[PDB]
RNA sequence: GAGGGAAACAGCCCAGAUCAUCAGCUAAGGCCCCUAAGUGGUGACUCAGUGGGAAAGGAUGUGGAGUUGCGUAGACAACCA
RNA sequence: CUCGAUGUCGGCUCGUCGCAUCCUGGGGCUGGAGUCGGUCCCAAGGGUUGGGCUGUUCGCCCAUUAAAGCGGCACGCGAGCU
RNA sequence: CGCUGAAAGCAUCUAAGCGGGAAGCACGCUUCAAGAUAAGGGUUCCCACAGGAGUGUUCCUGGUAAGGUCCCCGAGAGAUG
């Protein structure tokens, strides 16, 4: 329903400038390089409309026939990474064009999506915030305790979606709204203000800011 | 209370005659 | 139905048609339309007029012999003349003015005016700062266009400040006595 | 409004109705507005 | 010995309801007996000996009443204040599938041959459905006197 | 003290299991589907999902039956003095 | 029902539900001039502070806050703690 | 809170019909999701092998294609998977 413009690129690091009200602005670093159209979704054959981009620089040898003949259908060179866009102007792209970090001009809101650092198997403490018991004052080895899970007989069952240890990270994450500060088109670089999920050399899919800003 | 109220109104089915043990 | 039975009384020039179920309504003024409804006869009464009948001298037959009846009469009677209802404005700094035939502009005391449009079947017609009116060619739409007028800023008890129906007996009292 | 099991005119302008399945009272008084509920 | 089907013995056929102006109730028992076989001399609760139910038009189901609004659905995802209703009229809307399989559902026995066999009941709230292929024949819901 | 009915349900209803039966008629209770048998026939009423919980009390809901006041010497509502 | 054991007051921890709503949202009536209120109708989405005294719950008090809600869950919660 | 409006010559937000109206309801925002066995969809890839018993050809073994896994170097992942 909504139209999104977008691109693929890497996590670099986070860096400081100044603006021009002589403000210190942190910087996320992001490697926004060349995506080529390789698959367009239609609503005719694919009951949807979106743009299926691709990113990355791959070895011939780790590519395989099935991927070889996709992006020869494509009429590209192979690309490590493939990530659909939904757009409503899917219709406007062909295939094979070639999409750079200029598609974003230096004051431009945008959303920035990854999958954020992981954690392990966190706490109940770390994962969701608990607060355990008191270091002294009696306290018997549950220092770090999720305390009670439930009530009692009524209902003889801890409810679901009870907070609990687990894996925590590694997860779909949006940070949404923020200012992109530069963009340096032609080595295909992206200075976003703030911090966007993720570690170094993670990708990154950078689209159109859904509320526009705050 | 819902369940003695429930109880007592069960015997006004039907198969029981008007009738239910414990009223 | 008194009033069902009472034929309706077609104006000179106008064109009629009853298609089955259908109204179409044509003259000098405008184009409208109608499904008759299923359970009431229509006939042109040799052409002249309308006679209006309902099968059978139950309940729901009357209701809607009469509303057809008065509608057709309204519907021509609409196409021939046109129509208006009236409202006030009173209170210190209140006025109203007019965008175009089909926009009204409101200083009602708020913080800015207040726009209102109308649909192609409304117009309205502002003939004083503190007093105009919606017309149109119909009968209840002109009711509810005028009800939100009046619903924008409704008559204060306290000093009759307000939009009020031009002869509104707005119930007042005495505040501060 | 005045909602209230027992409802009944106080004025001579009340005028009991039932209206979307409730027994209501309506005057030209707004005191006079009743609902049963 | 009383006669039992044997597996593939008993021949299921392809039956389409027009579901236009029809109650949902008696759309939905007259469905279930369909699908279960329950019109057939070689009838067995153990055997699948149904045939295959193509329901269209079920968006036009009619409704008595104020049911449309008034006549709610409801399912429950199993976690606290994870209640969900709809009514029966939005559900119609929505989902008619949805909708005719829930009230076919609650009318037959709960087994699992009654999950096999609701499988065979194919729901569209349009007046076209996909199944040409199986020529399926018209049924026309009809009661017999005294 | 089993069987059938009452959703389940010692004490309620029907009914007292000698065994077998892939015969029939019934009781209480039922006959749209779950669930065996009627989406039974005819005539009324209800529109509250009442049926499928509840009080004092409130109410132009609706259908029916009486008693009584006014009334084409023209009654009640509306419109003119 | 449980005495061939159904651990109990308060707190901590983790919640979840109801609405008989403390705040925020919508409204009717006012003995509603305005700013403020009173009252009863909707409404459970989110929220609903930190301390002194006392084992307390409760309560009084201090400084705040939009507000410092009332209840159920074995007077929730000791094979979770004290 | 109304508009039109009868039953009920008036009146009436309601009976036919039409409309405004809340942090509530369902969406809008984020995330998971075809074991959704109803196991979905698009694109791309490999393709008619060998031997037995056969019994509508069935079916069972064997070597492979595309593709993977074991193994090793690691981390942006991780209790182990
Ligand atoms: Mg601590
Ligand atoms: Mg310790
Ligand atoms: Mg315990
Ligand atoms: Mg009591
Ligand atoms: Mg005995
Ligand atoms: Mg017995
Ligand atoms: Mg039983
Ligand atoms: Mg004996
Ligand atoms: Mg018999
Ligand atoms: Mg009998
Ligand atoms: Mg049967
Ligand atoms: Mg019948
Ligand atoms: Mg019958
Ligand atoms: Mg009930
Ligand atoms: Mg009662
Ligand atoms: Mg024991
Ligand atoms: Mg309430
Ligand atoms: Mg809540
Ligand atoms: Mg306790
Ligand atoms: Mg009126
Ligand atoms: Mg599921």
């Amino acid at each position: 329903e909504r139209t999104v413009k977008g691109v693929l690129g890497t996590k670099l690091g986070m860096t400081q400038l100044w603006d021009e009200h002589n403000r210190l602005v942190p910087v996320t670093v992001i490697q926004a390089g060349p995506c080529v159209v390789t698959q367009v979704r239609t609503p005719e054959t694919d009951g949807y409309s979106a743009v299926q981009l691709g990113y990355g620089a791959v070895k011939a040898k780790n590519v395989t026939k099935p991927e070889a003949g996709h992006f020869e259908k494509a009429g590209v060179t192979p690309r490590r990474h493939l990530v659909e866009l939904r757009t409503a102007d899917a219709s406007e792209y062909t295939l094979g064009q070639e999409i750079a970090a200029d598609v974003f001009s230096e004051s431009d809101f945008v959303d920035v999506t990854g999958t954020s650092k992981g954690k392990g198997t966190a706490g109940v403490m770390k994962r969701h915030g608990f607060g355990g018991l008191r270091a002294t004052h009696g306290v018997h080895r549950k220092h770090r305790s999720p305390g009670s899970i439930g009530g009692c007989s009524t209902p003889g069952k801890v409810i679901k979606g009870l907070r609990m240890a687990g894996r925590m990270g590694v997860e779909r994450v949006t940070v949404q709204n923020l200012q992109v500060h530069s963009v340096d088109a032609e080595r295909g670089i992206m200075l976003v203000r703030g911090a966007v999920p993720g570690p170094k050399g993670s990708l990154l899919v950078v689209r159109s800011a859904a509320k526009k800003a705050a | 209370g819902k369940t003695g109220r429930k109880r007592r109104a069960r015997r006004k089915k039907g198969a029981n005659h008007g009738k239910r043990p414990n009223a | 139905s008194r009033i069902g039975r009472l034929p309706i009384a077609v104006p000179s020039g106008v064109e009629v048609k009853l298609d089955g179920q259908y109204v179409e309504v044509k003259g000098p003024k405008g184009t409208l339309n109608f499904t008759v409804r299923e359970p009431i006869t229509v006939s042109k009464n040799d052409e002249g007029a309308i006679l209006v009948e309902r099968p059978d001298d139950e309940r729901e037959n009357r209701s809607l012999h009469g509303l057809t009846r008065t509608l057709i009469n309204n519907m021509v009677i609409g196409v021939t003349e046109g129509y208006e209802k009236k409202l006030e404005i009173q209170g210190v700094g209140y006025r109203v003015l007019s965008k175009g035939p089909k926009q009204l502009e409101f200083n009602l005391g708020f913080s800015h005016p207040v726009i209102v449009d109308a649909p192609e079947g409304i117009t309205f017609a502002v003939e004083n700062p503190t007093k105009f009116s919606v017309q149109g060619i119909d009968k209840q739409v002109v009711g509810e266009t005028a009800a939100n007028i009046r619903k924008i800023r409704k008559p204060e008890p306290y000093k009759g400040k307000g939009v009020r129906y031009e002869g509104e007996n707005v119930r007042r009292k005495v505040g501060k006595a | 409004m005045k909602v209230q099991p027992s409802v009944k005119k106080i004025c001579d302008k009340c005028k009991v109705i039932r209206r979307h399945g409730r027994v209501m009272v309506i005057c030209d008084n707004p005191r006079h507005k009743q609902r049963q509920g | 010995t009383t006669y039992s089907p044997k597996a593939g013995e008993v021949q299921r056929k392809w039956y389409v309801i027009d579901a236009e102006d029809i109650v949902l109730g008696r759309l939905a028992t007259t469905a279930a007996n369909l699908l279960r076989g329950k019109h057939k001399p070689q009838y067995a609760p153990h055997i699948d000996t149904g045939d295959f139910v193509v329901v269209v038009n079920a968006s036009k189901i009619a409704l008595t009443g104020k049911k449309a609004t008034d006549s709610l659905r409801y399912d429950h995802s199993g976690r606290p204040g994870g209640l969900r209703v709809t009514s029966i009229g939005e559900m119609l809307a929505k989902n008619p599938r949805r909708a005719v399989e829930r009230a076919v559902w609650g009318m037959m026995p709960k087994n699992k041959l009654s999950r096999q066999q609701l499988k065979k009941l194919k729901v569209y709230g349009g007046p076209e459905h996909p199944h040409a292929a199986q020529n399926p024949q018209p049924y026309e819901i009809t009661q017999i006197a005294q």
